[PDB]
């Protein structure tokens, strides 16, 4: 039900990723440049998911609860899986 | 060095650092074979005056095996002998040419598999029941925007080449696949309001089409370059 | 200053290939402007979704413009690509201002927002097409 | 920066009932201004001594920070007395732009 | 090893100017900390507002620290600005955990 808070947090995180990128590109495709973009991909996909939640909130009320139930436990799984895929190739 | 001999055979040696320039075709980047060369010739003496010839053709050039570039690998080198004609006369020439090949394994993981994973992820949308619209609309939007961002940043990270490449072709292909999947569901949404039979029909039809089409595209792509 | 010299002049003619800058910056900007149309066709109640949409378009436009003007030197006058970028930019921010004012007007009366969308959906794409018509015809 | 300051001004008209919206706005303006400053400090030529554009950006940062503190004060003091906040809103709406324009007039008279 | 050689010496003294770094990093830190201490005067019932308020201060601290630490030249030990940035960066976590336990 808190409409402005979630959108503000999403926009803020996206801008922070923008600044972190534009700082990091300056300091082929290096291994360090790959990891920094998947951060952006996740933190943008989350805001897109909440956009979908607010759009399809009216038709299926029980779906949004199920959507949070999936996401809360799947985002950490995906992030740990990406960390596993990334750092094993490093060593 | 200067080394004389009892029969008058002089021997002149130098130690040179040349920043030579070779032309690189990058239409097949990054799955390409480079032919960089080094051309040597006399300058003031015509072919009626001086003669060049490699001494010990088998052992003319040494130490190539120990060469190890950080990104390429020396496949093979060949030797040439020619006579070139300019406006002033006929001058002799010798050539040294060795192929260059890239290490594809360093680029596969870093470039290709993100788009592959996104394309495969776009397939899971079909397995969800067509009643749940949000679960598929979210996947479609997320996959399209993710392909957009990966394409943009991967294009920016690659070195600056002002003409078309092949990795761009593959990225365009994957983008077309995911965008057509999104439009596929966007049309199924419109036709489902009219009638559910046609909607479920086209859904299962695309389900049985797309994997075969994608595998065919990848096979056609990888057989022609490798 | 000294005297009359003699000068030999040679002109090497050159032409820039356009095959790259089409699929590099012009075609992505056209695709992003056309994509920005989806915001209008969405429901007028959903604020967060269309805000995400607009933020996406804005970020892509800015990151495109940075490199587009970086590849080219810094001259006083405006190039024939600055105008195209500025038209992309004006259309996307006009759509953003339209969304911003609809988000305020839809509360008092829904018919106002409905009519605004019904007008914009045909107004914006036709204008962008007419602008492409005016642009690409002259230079060739 | 002028756009960010005007957007920070936009928050005053909003009713005090929906406080979360104006809180989100007063926060987003601050962080957007900080990010704009940090991004602008790269493309400019790297010179390690004070410029005028930096003083200008810091001035705008001070403006938005003062606006957010003002709203925090209004939100805390309202529950005891409503007329205080109902006056402060209408006085701030007209005092922020005046001070901002006066500061800009002084700046552009002295550095042009 | 060869012998005793005469050697003239000259020392030039230098002192870094701080005026730029005052308006560059330190003052944004102080502003961000003062802003993060504002949360206590918000209402305890409006939970999401306070949560966003606390998180965005940490976001600002991260952006500011990344922007500031880039110009520092590489050294083995820790510079004297690093301690200030670390404390300025830990107080916001303190305030956030305080809000959490409240
Ligand atoms: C890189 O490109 C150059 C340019 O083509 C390659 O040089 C070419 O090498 C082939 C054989 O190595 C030459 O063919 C020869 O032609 C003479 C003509 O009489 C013939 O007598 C020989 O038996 C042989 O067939 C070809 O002329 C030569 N091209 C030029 C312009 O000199 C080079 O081989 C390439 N690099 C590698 C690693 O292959
Ligand atoms: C990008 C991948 C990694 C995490 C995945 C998400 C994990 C959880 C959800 C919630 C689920 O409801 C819809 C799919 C979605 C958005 C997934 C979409 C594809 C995502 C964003
Ligand atoms: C990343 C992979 C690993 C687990 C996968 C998820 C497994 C379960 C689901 C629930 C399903 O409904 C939607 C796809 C999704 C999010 C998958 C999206 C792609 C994920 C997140
Ligand atoms: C897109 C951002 C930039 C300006 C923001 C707007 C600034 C002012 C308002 C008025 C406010 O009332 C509702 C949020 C809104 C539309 C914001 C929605 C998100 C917007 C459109
Ligand atoms: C903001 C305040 C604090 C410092 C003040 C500045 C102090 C020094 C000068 C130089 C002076 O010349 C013009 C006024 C100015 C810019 C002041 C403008 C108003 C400023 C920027
Ligand atoms: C300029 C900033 C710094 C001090 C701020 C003032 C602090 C106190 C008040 C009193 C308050 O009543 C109205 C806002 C105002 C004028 C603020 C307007 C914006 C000001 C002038
Ligand atoms: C919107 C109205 C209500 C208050 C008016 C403002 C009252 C005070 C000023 C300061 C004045 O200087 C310029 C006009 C302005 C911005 C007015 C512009 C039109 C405003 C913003
Ligand atoms: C805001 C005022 C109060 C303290 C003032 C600062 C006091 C000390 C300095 C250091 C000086 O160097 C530049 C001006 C500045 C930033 C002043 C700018 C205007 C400030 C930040
Ligand atoms: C924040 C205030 C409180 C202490 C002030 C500082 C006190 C001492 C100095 C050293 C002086 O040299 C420059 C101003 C400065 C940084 C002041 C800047 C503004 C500061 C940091
Ligand atoms: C990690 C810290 C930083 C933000 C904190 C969160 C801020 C907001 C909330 C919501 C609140 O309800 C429960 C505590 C929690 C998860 C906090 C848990 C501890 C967190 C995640």
């Amino acid at each position: 039900d808190a409409v402005p808070a979630r959108t503000s947090l999403g926009i803020t995180t996206v801008l922070t990723m923008t600044t972190l990128s534009t700082i990091a590109r300056k300091s082929y495709v290096t291994a360090m440049d790959l990891f920094v973009s998947v951060c952006f991909i996740f933190v943008f996909s989350a805001l897109v998911e909440y956009g979908t939640l607010h759009y399809f909130v009216s038709s299926q009320p029980a779906r949004a609860a199920k959507m949070d139930s999936y996401a809360r436990i799947f985002f950490p799984t995906a992030f740990c899986l990406f960390n596993l895929v990334y750092w094993v190739s490093y060593l | 060095m200067i080394r004389l001999h009892p029969d008058g055979t002089v021997l002149y040696g130098l130690r040179i650092t040349t920043t030579a320039a070779c032309m690189m075709d990058l239409r097949r980047y990054p799955l390409d074979e480079q032919n960089c060369t080094l051309e040597i010739e006399s300058y003031g003496y015509t072919t009626d005056d001086i003669e060049f010839y490699w001494r010990g053709d088998d052992n003319a050039v040494t130490g190539v095996t120990k060469i190890e570039l950080p990104q390429f690998s020396i496949v093979d080198y060949k030797l040439i002998t020619k006579k070139v004609v300019f406006s002033t006369g006929s001058y002799p020439r010798l050539s040294l040419s060795f192929k260059l090949k890239r290490n594809i394994g360093y680029f596969i993981l870093q470039t290709y598999m993100p788009s592959i994973l996104i394309t495969i992820l776009s397939w899971v949308s079909f397995w969800i029941n067509y009643d749940a619209s949000a679960a598929r609309v979210a996947l479609g939007i997320t996959t399209v925007l993710t392909m957009t961002t990966i394409n943009t940043h991967l294009r920016e990270t690659l070195p600056k080449i002002p003409y078309v490449k092949a990795i761009d072709m593959y990225l365009m292909g994957c983008f077309v696949f995911v965008f057509m999947a999104l439009l596929e569901y966007a049309l199924v949404n419109y036709i489902f309001f009219s009638q559910p039979a046609r909607a479920a029909a086209i859904d299962r039809w695309s389900r049985i089409f797309f994997p075969v089409v994608f595998s065919f595209f990848n096979i056609v792509y990888w057989l022609y370059y490798v | 200053s000294t005297g009359e010299y003699v000068v030999m002049t040679t002109h090497f003619h050159l032409k820039r290939k356009i095959g790259y800058f089409v699929i590099q910056t012009y075609l992505p900007c056209i695709m992003t402007v056309i994509l920005s149309q989806v915001s209008f066709w969405l429901n007028r109640e959903s604020v967060p979704a269309r805000t995400v949409f607009g933020v996406t378009t804005v970020l892509t436009m800015t990151t495109l413009s940075i490199s587009a003007r970086n590849s080219l030197p810094k001259v006083a006058y405006a190039t024939a690509m600055d105008w195209f970028i500025a038209v992309c930019y004006a259309f996307v921010f006009s759509a953003l201002i339209e969304f911003a004012t609809v988000n305020y007007f839809t509360k008092s009366q829904p018919a106002r927002a409905a009519k605004i969308d019904r007008l914009s959906r045909i107004a914006f794409p036709l204008l962008f097409g007419i602008f492409n018509l005016v642009y690409w015809a002259t230079y060739l």
